[PDB]
């Protein structure tokens, strides 16, 4: 028999932080959600996914209205994902 | 709707830290949405068919064979990511996306039937457990995203400030 | 008064995944702390800490022995940490 | 101890998405390790000792000044820690350290006391909290990293496989 690791290879991105709420427009749809679509879209290409994710953090920074603030949790990427859009 | 990466933006890329990717013509990417819209004692999340919609198109367009699963208890979660995680187009897949979108506290994600009284919550521990090495050995040293649009906490999440 | 995020610009680094033991050496010190230091001494001229720390859980890829996964923990980061050492 | 970024480097690296540093001169960095060797009831920490020597040094050359604190219970990390939270080098600061190495369980990391009668623990979401926004305004904006050596439990890790 041989040894792997129980968990490996992770990354989980949540909407808010721990205790906070996450915003959703009744017909524009949830923010999270919508930025990271729009940033997917842009630098799946050039970017990995941590790279995109710590982008979309970025774009919450100001915290105007209804601010959030979107988490990444429990990474255990050993390497960079890199989606390569078109291969 | 996604930009492409062009074969001198991959060569650029492209060297001994990167998850390698699977031949386009013989891989079999998978991705799972569940999303909650319709609750027992939480009103209805009204816009969340923008969000199944957009995430729908995006993981089509990177790759992915995108199921949909809508309005289910914890459990019923349960049983989906079980099943989910035994799909053999994993053995053939490099990678897979998981989205979570629903109704939200601090212990996890709500299902359809959640109240004050009686919970109804998927934690995000059993979604790592079930789609861990044990559990997944189909997704061994492949990369698995998971994405939860849900409330942590009934917080505004701010503090205050004079100056 | 102004709105600022409560939980903004934190990472954490932990030696293993939850539920998991971290190794530690009798004489050598903690494995995770000991491939820390050295990544940090050869790539903080070069590579934002979220890079670093990648590198060092790539270095814990292979479950040889006493296996361990580093992991980060509640990003929210909304830039590139560089020490820039020497500046 | 630490490769140096020269001024051709750091330029290559220079946009708007890096954390800003403070001039050198003027700059006040603060670092803290708190660290576990002796315990009431679980065998002594051996080569903590090795740790905190490569740790204070690592952090010393990177432009830190560090402070070190020795066997403490949950207590007195917490006291230690909302002390720290209120220097007002903060103010002169870029971004901080923050090192924790001890015994460890599921729940967080042990304190000198710890026992599975009486537990002693320092819970990660206090360290979290005692720096944050509210209770720490003087790193608002300014990258705050955690390092913690400990186990997050007893098991050791791993899933095994015939093929």
């Amino acid at each position: 028999i041989k040894k792997a690791h129980i968990e490996k290879d992770f990354i989980a991105f949540c909407s808010s932080t721990p205790d906070n709420v996450s915003w959703r427009h009744p017909t524009m749809g949830s923010v999270f959600i919508g930025r990271l679509i729009e940033h997917m879209q842009e630098y799946a290409c050039s970017c990995d996914v941590e790279e995109i994710f710590r982008k979309v953090r970025f774009s919450f920074e100001q915290p105007d209205g209804r601010a959030q603030m979107p988490t990444t949790e429990r990474v255990t990427l050993t390497r960079c994902f890199y989606l390569f859009p078109g291969h | 709707n996604v930009k492409l990466c062009s074969l001198e933006e991959a060569q650029r890329i492209w060297s001994a830290e990167i998850y390698p990717i699977m031949d386009k013509s013989s891989r079999t990417r998978l991705a799972l949405i569940i999303c909650n819209e319709e609750f027992d004692s939480i009103p209805r999340r009204t816009g969340a068919e923008v969000d199944i919609t957009g995430m729908t198109m995006l993981l089509q367009n990177l790759g992915y064979s995108v199921d949909v699963k809508k309005n289910l208890t914890a459990s019923d979660m349960t049983t989906e990511l079980e099943a989910f995680a035994h799909r053999p187009e994993h053995k053939t897949s490099d990678s897979t996306f998981l989205v979570f979108m629903s109704h939200g506290i601090r212990e996890g994600i709500c299902g359809k039937k959640h109240s004050e009284q009686v919970p109804d919550i998927l934690q995000l521990n059993a979604i790592f457990n079930m789609l861990n090495t044990k559990n997944c050995p189909s997704l061994k040293d492949k990369p698995k995203v998971i994405i939860i649009q849900a409330c942590k906490g009934d917080s505004p999440g701010v503090v205050w400030f004079k100056d």
